[PDB]
């Protein structure tokens, strides 16, 4: 289920009242998360245990959790690069119910995107070298794209 | 190992007989008269070798006839079409021996990437070539290394010294080829300069 903040606490737990709160009721056993918990390694973890408990049938959850668990891998160490949550914003929105072959995998990138749209700042804080993807070849002049 | 025409035989050499066939031989390949000839963009490529920046004319090969009679090399520098390999034939049979051809270019050599219905493909196919030049276009330097292998093709055969005694068989000696012959440094080659460099 989505994450939500302190303005959402007051908020009554109902299926109708959490529908357009941007979240779902679920097993309406709710846990905190305090400030000493980075949500980088929390929403890592998350990702992790959905990836690794995916049931890998269909190709958007089963080869697109890993690249996000790789990113948010590259994140907490610091080794993020431009192009990284926008490539988690797309494969959220590419994730959606009935995007995929069932409901799992939009409830693996609800936190995902809910600690993108509360604590964006918490993860650009993760980018720090530049987008290096290949490696110079010596003899090839590379493209310089711009 | 020679070759006899009117045959893989040997060597056929008085020993004065052998300085006058040399001094034929080296009169012969230190002055070759090309016929000026313009086919195609190899031809564009010979006229650079004619020009200064080359100086064919170092080598005595700059005379250039316009007429076959005068002329004693071939320089098929172009593709031989369907409707020009008849004048390419009637050039050749105007000529007079001793007379010799180059083939300058892929498409003189084998049609090139010209495999279409109104090239012939290759002038071999009606011409005797004793040197073919790869390339499209050869440089100018490769039309005079071509030249070199020409002059020094010349300057070991055997021809009669006059048409009224001894042998008139003609005998072409049967060259190394230069592709076993560059072997020995050509697969020694280890690096090159990469092409990012000017
Ligand atoms: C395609 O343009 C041309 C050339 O290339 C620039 C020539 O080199 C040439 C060649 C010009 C020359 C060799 C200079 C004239 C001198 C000559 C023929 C002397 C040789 C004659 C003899 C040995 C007979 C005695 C011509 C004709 C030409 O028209
Ligand atoms: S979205 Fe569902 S069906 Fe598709 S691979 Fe993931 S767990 Fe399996
Ligand atoms: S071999 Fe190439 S350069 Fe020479 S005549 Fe043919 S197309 Fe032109």
């Amino acid at each position: 289920t989505d994450f939500l903040t302190e303005a959402h606490l007051d908020l009554p737990m109902e299926f109708e009242s959490i529908g357009k709160a941007g979240s779902r009721l679920g097993t309406a056993l709710a846990m905190a998360v305090d400030h000493e918990i980075n949500m980088v390694s929390l929403v890592r973890n998350l990702e992790e245990f959905f990836a690794r408990e995916s049931c890998g049938w269909c190709t958007p959850c089963r080869d697109g959790l890993p690249w996000s668990v790789k990113i948010l891998r590259a994140l907490e160490r610091g080794e993020g690069q431009p192009g990284d949550i926008e490539t988690l914003e797309q494969l959220c929105r590419f994730l959606g119910p009935g995007k995929t072959f069932c409901a799992h995998a939009p409830g693996a990138v609800e936190p995902l995107q809910s600690a993108i749209k509360y604590f964006r700042e918490e993860f650009e804080a993760g980018i720090k070298q530049p987008f290096s993807n290949t490696h110079l070849i010596n003899g090839i002049q590379p493209n310089l794209l711009k | 190992d020679y070759t006899l025409t009117r045959e893989i035989v040997t060597d056929p050499l008085n020993v004065f007989m052998g300085k006058l066939n040399d001094m034929v031989n080296w009169g012969r390949k230190n002055s070759i008269w090309p016929y000026n000839f313009g086919l195609s963009c190899c031809y564009v490529e010979m006229v650079t070798s004619f020009t200064a920046v080359h100086d064919v004319a170092r080598f005595g090969a700059e005379v250039l006839r316009a007429s076959p009679r005068q002329a004693d090399l071939m320089v098929v520098a172009g593709t031989c079409f369907t409707k020009m390999a008849p004048v390419i034939q009637r050039l050749y049979d105007q000529m007079l021996e001793p007379k010799w051809v180059i083939s300058m270019g892929a498409c003189a050599n084998s049609g090139g990437m010209y495999d279409i219905y109104s090239v012939v493909q290759g002038v071999d196919k009606f011409i005797p070539v004793d040197v073919y030049i790869p390339g499209c276009p050869p440089r100018p330097e490769a039309y005079m290394q071509a030249l070199m292998l020409l002059q020094e093709s010349i300057g070991k055969e055997r021809r009669p010294l006059s048409w009224v005694v001894g042998d008139q068989g003609v005998y072409r000696a049967n060259m190394q080829s230069e592709r076993e012959r560059k072997r020995g440094e050509r697969i020694a080659v280890t690096n090159l300069r990469t092409p990012d460099e000017i």
